[PDB]
């Protein structure tokens, strides 16, 4: 509750479960996995534990809001997270995931790429947990929701039971998770910076 | 390329 | 079925629809698709889930003889306060989303409420009987019209047509000219 | 590949003789039909021939049963069907469907009613074809059921020869047959998602 | 509200 | 602005 999160504010996202904040960095999926699967090669989305820079995300509304600043995010709104340290913007896609062939990729794509024709696949919600608190304000540390995928329909996931390989610095994978109820899908906002 | 599944 | 008194927090549900008299941060578009242009303000509107968001302090004006433990009685005087979001309903000469003809229902600040616009923040519990004047309001039991006294207007909502994506497809609200219809019923529902 | 139903599991459930998906929205029934007669005015529940978070609802066991994850939902069990994207529970009632005065409308209701006064209306069972598989296991894809009402004693039922008008999105309608030993009541686990 | 029948 |  300690603040109400207004869009163009930057935050960090941190999983209840492993407290791993929402991360990413320049380094890429590798092209191929172990079993033969083809990722989309594109930048790493990760699980941090530690506090950082690269856990920033600026919180933007959808393309034509009129929105300016000072203006609360209510949970259900759709918005777009812009990764301050790259300056990209997330994004989930039908591609399996590192781990979970079942789950989704997550990466994050350019300003061009994500403005283009990619671009509803940027869309994401704060999701509440239960669906009569939409339109209630985000909130630090106090309000819980599932970072939700508006294109597919998965909440991200992590898991600490399982870290990445080397190439991902053992730090936690990410996914799109299409079971959306799941304690493990849950997130808070950590802090407003 | 590997869609989910 | 209990009695409602000033200062009371109360959820107010619509008869036909169910939806109950909802508010929270969101603005209403300032043009609509059919170029109409609205007040930008605070949206109102209905929704069908029980939630903190549905709560409004019955209020009395601003030099009243009625105080705080104390009933409200139809047709008296009146004036709503959201408690999620501090602001007093309102209602005023703005076309609304979906009918021209009726009116936009919004909130307003607390300095705005009390200031210029005072005036149309006040309402009242207006019984379905003008006979049922000065009888207590009672939850559940008791319907009326939630009345606009500074236009006339009695609050409406209807669930054919849902609001688009900014108000997150929950139902319309507005000020209904043709007060006494069926559809401009409501009752207390929980007293918190 | 068919897999075990297991209640908190999240489902979709696809009509034998149209492959329509068991499917609600936000779009309620209108306050009266043509004829005069008057609904619920609830949210609908319709038949929906495309994949979509909508279709998706989570199994549930009834009040006081105590039951946690990995525990099989067994054929003939009373159960409970929440509506995911809406956070609703079914539920039918004596009220005449949209295009069958005798049969009836199926609907869901908020949590609070649904857990309250109208619990008793919530409770389904996926009734087996042959009494003979009672407490049998669920299966999805294999076993075929059909979605039986307890506090009426109707099958849900679909047809496509007509389909609901603009107010349904040319959708299917559902209604609760009177009728309930009849193939077209026939309904499978499509996914356990 | 209409009952079936 | 739009007056009802």
């Amino acid at each position: 509750d300690s603040k109400t999160v207004n869009y163009f504010d930057i935050i960090t996202i941190k999983h209840q479960d492993t407290d791993a904040f929402l991360h990413s960095h320049l380094a890429r999926y590798p092209q191929r996995y172990e079993d033969g699967r083809i990722s989309s090669a594109g930048q790493q989305v990760t699980g941090y534990t530690h506090p950082d820079f690269n856990n920033q995300w600026e919180v933007l509304p959808p393309h034509g809001s009129d929105v300016g600043k000072g203006q609360a995010v209510l949970l259900n709104q759709h918005i777009r997270l812009r990764h301050v340290a790259t300056d990209t913007y997330l994004l989930a896609h039908d591609v399996a995931s590192p781990f979970y062939p079942t789950n989704e990729e997550i990466t994050t794509v350019t300003l061009e790429e994500g403005d283009g024709e990619l671009y509803p696949e940027t869309l994401f919600a704060f999701q509440p947990l239960k669906k009569s608190d939409e339109g209630h304000v985000l909130k630090s540390k106090t309000v819980s929701f599932r970072l939700f995928h508006v294109d597919t329909s998965v909440a991200l996931w992590t898991h600490n039971d399982e870290l990445l390989p080397d190439w991902g610095f053992q730090q936690q994978e990410i996914n799109g998770n299409k079971k959306v109820i799941d304690p493990s899908n849950n997130w808070v906002v950590d802090e407003i910076v | 390329k590997t869609s989910t599944n």
